[PDB]
């Protein structure tokens, strides 16, 4: 293992930690031997820019500051013989890199304005609130979430009675696309948002796999056992429109 | 300024329940307590008795503890208006 | 944990609200922080004590957004857990345009009314008070 720096967003400071590199785990430690990170890789891309950008497949992307430039190609070199040992190499400007590569702040601010997105309809705000401009939604949406992570990400402590409530219904992780999945079906205009929320390219028409995935979703909605082969008969009988064949004294009121 | 903020606050305007003539020329006075008067041992009180026609305020230690419902003071005679606030107290109505 | 250096209270802590029968608790942004105290305060009398003067109190809390004041939305959950003789009611005003809601405003939003209760209790936070969107309506209040 050696010392480093860690990025942590535009807003954040970076943080000083050390590099093990493990075949199974690459582990990112704090300096008082506290392990803050520890990816295993499953048989990833890297980017390099003094900054090394791994970017997680399902996961937060990692990105690493080194001392020197020659310090920063000698680290990459003992990363990715680590990593090569248990493979897309790429680079871009240093700014490009920080603003392209998923952080907390980008992640949050991504988030938001896709949750106004799919809920424009119930909160009645017009859908040109601001501008999501797909595959990093897809991303996003994509990454699953610890139960300290979400709850942070919500504003809650881990322990409270909706994150948990919410993950016993999951349920080791969760992903933001399995939650809102799991609150529109408990929310017929229910059918129009799940659509609306496979739709990421916004063309309106759910290609191949997003009408099955949608099918095992609201499955999901109602616990069942023979799950999956009850899905693929009532798509193989049955085959927006998809909705409907899916379907076949005190005063407190603020302006 | 001291005047001014005398005026500022608000003179409470209260009736007497009881009034005793303790010996030694001694007045306990036991009067009603407004709403919101909140107090600590040991905190004295100013006071004003119009039947004197006199618009004069003394201070008194309250005697009476916190917790009960109505405040005592008790005045000892020792000067013009001591003594007639005594005399006006002595008979009833 | 270390060690602190405390110097004692500073409030000089007026508490007028006992004076009145009837009091109505308006906390705004960062000025709210007091009011837990308070609000916990005033159901342990009205638990202890039995003829107190305040017989109701309204706390209209506004904010623009709870964050930073999540904590503020669980020491209000206990205060009316706790208040066994409904002395506190609670309105939460939440004052964010709902286009540039965050994820914490948008799940409070739906939970209050996009996603049905459990026992009057909002799914997300837990609170039988109502949360509103929008300027509070003071005068109609008051009348
Ligand atoms: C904090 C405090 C608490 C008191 N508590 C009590 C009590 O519980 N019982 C009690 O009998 N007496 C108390 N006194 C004494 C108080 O001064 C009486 O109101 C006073 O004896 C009234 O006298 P008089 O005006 O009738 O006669 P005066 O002849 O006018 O008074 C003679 C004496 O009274 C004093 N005095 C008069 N007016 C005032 C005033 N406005 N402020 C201060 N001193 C004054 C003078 O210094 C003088 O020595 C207290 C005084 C103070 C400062
Ligand atoms: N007791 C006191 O003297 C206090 C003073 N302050 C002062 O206020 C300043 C800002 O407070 P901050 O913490 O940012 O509070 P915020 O502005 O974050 O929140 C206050 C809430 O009140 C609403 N609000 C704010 N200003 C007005 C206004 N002029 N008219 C109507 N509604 C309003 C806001 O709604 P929206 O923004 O959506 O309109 C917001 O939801 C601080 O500098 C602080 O010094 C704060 C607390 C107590």
């Amino acid at each position: 293992g050696m010392e480093a720096l860690e990025w942590q967003g535009h807003k954040e400071p970076c943080r000083p930690v050390l590099v093990y590199l493990q075949p199974g785990q690459i582990r990112v430690v704090d300096g008082r031997l506290t392990v803050l990170r520890t990816i295993q890789l499953q048989p990833v891309n890297f980017v390099l820019s003094r900054t090394l950008l791994l970017k997680i497949p399902k996961e937060y992307d990692l990105v690493l500051l080194f001392n020197l430039e020659e310090e920063r190609q000698a680290l990459v070199e003992n990363l990715r013989g680590a990593l090569k040992e248990s493979i897309q190499e790429w680079e871009l400007r240093e700014q490009e890199l920080m603003r392209a590569a998923v952080t907390r702040e980008q992640r949050r601010h991504l988030l938001e304005t896709f949750f106004r997105h799919l809920f424009s309809q119930v909160l009645d705000i017009n859908q040109a609130d601001a501008g999501t401009l797909s595959q990093k939604v897809r991303e996003a949406l994509t990454c699953e979430l610890s139960r300290a992570e979400f709850a942070e990400s919500l504003g809650l402590k881990p322990q409270d009675m909706f994150v948990e409530s919410m993950f016993s219904l999951a349920d080791g992780y969760l992903s933001f696309r399995e939650f809102l999945d799991i609150l529109v079906v408990f929310m017929e205009e229910k059918s129009r948002l799940m659509f609306r929320m496979y739709d990421f390219d916004g063309n309106g028409l759910i290609s191949k796999d997003e009408f099955i995935r949608m099918l095992r979703s609201f499955i999901e909605i109602s616990n069942n056992c023979l799950s999956k082969a009850q899905l693929a008969e009532v798509v193989e009988s049955m085959f927006w429109e998809d909705f409907h064949f899916m379907l076949r004294l005190l005063f407190t009121e603020a302006h | 300024g001291d005047k001014l903020v005398s005026l500022s606050r608000k003179k409470v305007e209260i009736s007497v329940v009881k009034a005793e003539l303790l010996p030694s020329g001694v007045t306990h006075l036991r009067f009603q307590r407004p709403q919101g008067f909140e107090y600590k041992s040991g905190q004295w009180v100013r006071i004003a008795c119009l039947a004197l026609g006199t618009t004069e305020y003394h201070p008194f230690t309250l005697t009476s503890a916190p917790h009960e419902d109505t405040l005592s003071l008790h005045i000892r005679a020792a000067g013009p208006w001591t003594t007639r606030l005594r005399e006006i107290y002595s008979a009833p109505t | 944990y270390p060690k602190l250096y405390l110097d004692g209270p500073f409030g000089e802590g007026h508490q007028e609200w006992h004076k009145f029968e009837v009091s109505v608790l308006v906390g705004g942004g960062i000025g709210v922080t007091p009011f837990a105290s308070i609000l916990k305060d005033l159901v342990f009398k009205s638990s202890v004590s039995c003829q107190v003067f305040c017989k109701k109190i309204y706390f209209i809390w506004v904010t623009r957004t709870q964050r930073q004041f999540e904590w503020l939305a669980d020491i209000i959950r206990e205060v009316e857990e706790n208040d066994h003789q409904d002395l506190v009611s609670v309105h939460i005003y939440i004052t964010q345009l709902a286009e540039k809601f965050d994820l914490r405003t948008t799940m409070l939003y739906i939970c209050e009314r996009h996603f049905q209760k459990v026992l009057n209790r909002s799914l997300f936070t837990g609170l039988r008070s109502i949360t509103h969107f929008g300027r509070p309506p003071f005068e109609p209040f008051f009348n």
